[PDB]
């Protein structure tokens, strides 16, 4: 629910 | 990419596709890139060198195909185009081949988080994976060095990081490769990046995260023996990046 760099 | 599998953007949600508009009606692909934060995309200065007119570039996020649409894709305008000062190319290599694009949507917004759009993580100051590491590269580039068209579906492949010592060997690239570049190849010289993949990411895991370790930059041929693909060493540009993404 917002960016989480690196997550697919 | 030579070799590789075809994928969808849900598998590379940080990949961005940059196209250029022409008067006459067409938009042609330029290079790939990655999303660092909501408003910033990173790519390679050589992609913009011959035509540094930011108003003629379009950046698309959430795209699995080259010329058709994907549901979920976002389109953007380049608000600030930052090329590297000290960018130089020779007969092969490009030095300081990293660039930043600040994206703005026609409504005045930056990227928003979905299942097809995500940021990739940066490495920490001069920290890299060890040679041997398998990283994956992605993009819409040639499939054979002889092709004159790019695939319509996104491809991906896995390559391993090699050391400078192996790359600077005389029968490879000698001194064309410097400490601010990285080399990556397939053990059996079967897959690699190629023309059309420039600006795209080289992602590996570092301390648990999926990190943008390199940017596709140059190479001699595609998937040739003892001619690895060369990438910009992002860990060595973090100062630069920071200075502009503050
Ligand atoms: N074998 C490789 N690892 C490789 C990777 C990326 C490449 N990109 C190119 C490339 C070749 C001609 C023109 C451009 C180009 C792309 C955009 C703007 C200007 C030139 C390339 O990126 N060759 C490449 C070769």
């Amino acid at each position: 629910l917002k960016f989480q760099c690196g997550q697919k | 990419i030579i070799g590789g599998e075809f994928t969808t953007i849900e598998n590379q949600p940080w990949f961005a596709a940059i196209y250029r508009r022409h008067r006459g009606g067409s938009v042609t692909y330029v290079c790939g890139g990655s999303l660092m934060s909501p408003c910033w995309v990173i790519s390679a200065t050589h992609c913009f060198i011959d035509y540094p007119k930011k108003e003629d570039y379009i950046v698309y996020l959430g795209r699995s195909r080259l010329n058709s649409n994907t549901q979920g894709e976002m389109k953007f305008e380049v608000e600030n185009l930052i090329l590297h000062k000290d960018y130089s190319a020779d007969t092969l290599a490009h030095h300081n081949d990293i660039a930043l694009l600040k994206i703005r949507s026609k409504e005045g917004r930056c990227a928003q988080p979905s299942r097809t759009i995500q940021t990739i993580c940066l490495p920490s100051m001069y920290n890299d994976p060890q040679f041997g590491t398998s990283c994956e590269i992605t993009g819409f580039g040639k499939e054979a060095s002889t092709d004159y068209l790019y695939p319509e579906q996104l491809k991906m492949t896995v390559v391993k990081l090699i050391s400078h010592r192996e790359c600077q060997q005389p029968h490879y690239y000698g001194s064309e490769v410097t400490t601010k570049m990285l080399c990556a190849a397939d053990p059996q010289w079967k897959t690699d990046s190629c023309q059309g993949d420039s600006g795209g990411p080289l992602v590996c895991s570092l301390q648990g995260r999926m990190t943008l370790t390199g940017i596709v930059s140059w190479g001699r041929g595609c998937a040739l023996k003892d001619k690895p693909g060369v990438y910009t060493r992002v860990s060595h540009f973090l100062p630069w990046i920071r200075s502009h993404t503050k």
